[PDB]
């Protein structure tokens, strides 16, 4: 599965 | 000159201002300030993107 999203700042 | 990345992974937009792209694409990056979000360029759209779904080319 592609990677998580990372956190929006 | 321009920094381009290349997508490793498929990126489908969820929100607002996401730019999309498919593996393979070359991202012209317009701003990385932030370590996990920057904001590129790929034909003719431009968006925010997240940095772990690229690697570097130049």
């Amino acid at each position: 599965a592609p990677p998580p999203r990372p956190p929006k700042p | 000159g321009p920094t381009y990345v290349q997508a490793l992974f498929d990126f489908d937009p969820q929100e607002d201002g996401e730019l999309g792209f498919r593996r393979g694409d070359f991202i012209h990056v317009m701003d990385n300030s932030d370590p996990n979000w920057w904001k590129g360029a790929c034909h003719g759209q431009t968006g925010m993107f997240p940095r772990n779904y690229v690697t570097a080319v130049n």
